[PDB]
């Protein structure tokens, strides 16, 4: 899958 | 256009529409208080990061659903309409990020001294420039990555002077651009070793912080985890 | 605005737009399409109504948080900034409203002649009458209301004469028209009848039907069961 | 809560 960039 | 509304009802309406998921005008209100002149409080800066970052990831989004169609379209010779609604869409997302981009070099970078506010909207000007260069294939897709680069560095380079390495914003940023490094720069082992370093370096630090910073920085360590479990 | 785009190439763009959850363009590019001038199909049809559900659902989404939050208010005497929000959000809904009630007038329902059409219609019409009953407040919010009554029963009129019980845009229908009669016409007792007489009915329709029309309309059915069991 | 109206 696509990485985590940040989010809340 | 939203020049004869007061700073402090730009900032209340953005609150709501933010509580009525309304992001395009979330996004809205809080250009209009950056176009005040003032600089932007804690709180108000995290409103225009989450306003824009919706904006943008519901348009990324749709991107990539209508990228894939195309690239399959190209392996029935159908017309040009899957490429024409692409580029629609991607035309609107580049202007999104411009108006972002905008923002930050008009004038909000320029007078961010304190190394919280420089930080982030240097992390802004990387995450904006990076989203530029997910869909860039021209003559300058080289200078976008590059300046996305830049921007990540600079942040970086005064994060690390000026932060502890539990610091929320700091850990964001190296989230962000060891994403950057895996999937726009072609470097995974710097990926890698970006986000190990980070996580490593907040771990020895935890034991400073009270339970409330305690959680929301191990919040973005387990991001950095999620990566180096996807990525090892 | 869509007048210079192929009606074939404005549909296609259509269905690309729901693939990529892009429903406000999902909407305007079937707008352009019924303004071309021909009768819609029944998937063309679908496509028109899923797109416009899907704008005025998020619409009536905020407008419920925002007028929640300005009833809450009107119980610290803050500024008119909620009620200025809700405004502008009301605004918009009605002018979404407007324009697909326009679109129906202009001229969709006169050119309706088979009973799946001209009930679809009517049905829409009924729908986005009851969206305006919603937020109406004034003089003419009576007469709101009986638009709204007045587009259903045609359509259910025309739906008990031309279709089986089981036509699954009757069942959508009269789930519809019930629900005008417990929220908007102040009628519980009409919609639970409503509500349980085409459920009966349909259910002993159910012995005619294949395996996939069967469970197009056990679907629907149980909306029906849902409300009631809600309402009972 | 708020009654089903139609939707798919
Ligand atoms: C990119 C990023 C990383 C962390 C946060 N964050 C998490 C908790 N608090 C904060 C924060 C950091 C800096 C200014 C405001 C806030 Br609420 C936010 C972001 Br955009
Ligand atoms: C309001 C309503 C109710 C049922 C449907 N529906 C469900 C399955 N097929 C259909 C249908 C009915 C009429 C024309 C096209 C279609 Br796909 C749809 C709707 Br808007
Ligand atoms: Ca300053
Ligand atoms: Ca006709
Ligand atoms: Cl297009
Ligand atoms: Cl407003």
């Amino acid at each position: 899958r696509r990485p985590s960039s940040w989010r809340q | 256009a939203m020049g004869s509304m007061e700073r402090a009802s730009l900032i209340q309406k953005a609150k709501l529409a933010e509580q009525a998921e309304r992001y395009e005008d979330m996004a809205a209100f809080m250009k209009g208080a950056v176009e005040k002149g003032e600089e932007l409080s804690c709180e108000e800066r995290n409103l225009l990061s989450v306003a824009y970052k919706n904006v943008v990831g519901g348009q990324r989004a749709a991107w990539r659903v209508l990228s894939s169609i195309e690239q399959k379209s190209n392996e029935e010779e159908k017309g040009p309409e899957v490429r024409e609604y692409r580029e629609k869409v991607e035309t609107e997302l580049q202007g999104v990020c411009d108006t972002v981009l905008g923002l930050l070099d008009s004038h909000l970078i320029k007078e961010a001294g304190d190394a919280e506010s420089r930080v982030f909207y240097l992390k802004m000007k990387g995450d904006y420039y990076r989203y530029l260069a997910e869909v860039a294939t021209g003559d300058d897709k080289k200078r976008i990555i590059d300046s996305a680069r830049s921007a990540y560095q600079e942040a970086m380079d005064i994060s690390k002077k000026e932060m502890p390495p539990t610091n929320p914003i700091r850990l964001g940023l190296a989230l962000n651009f060891s994403v950057f490094h895996y999937e726009i720069a072609n470097s995974p082992e710097e990926a890698i070793s970006l986000a190990k370093t980070t996580f490593d370096e907040a771990m020895a630090d935890l034991h400073t912080l009270s339970e409330d910073s305690y959680k929301d920085s191990t919040l973005i360590m387990q991001l950095l985890r999620d990566n180096l479990t996807l990525w090892t």
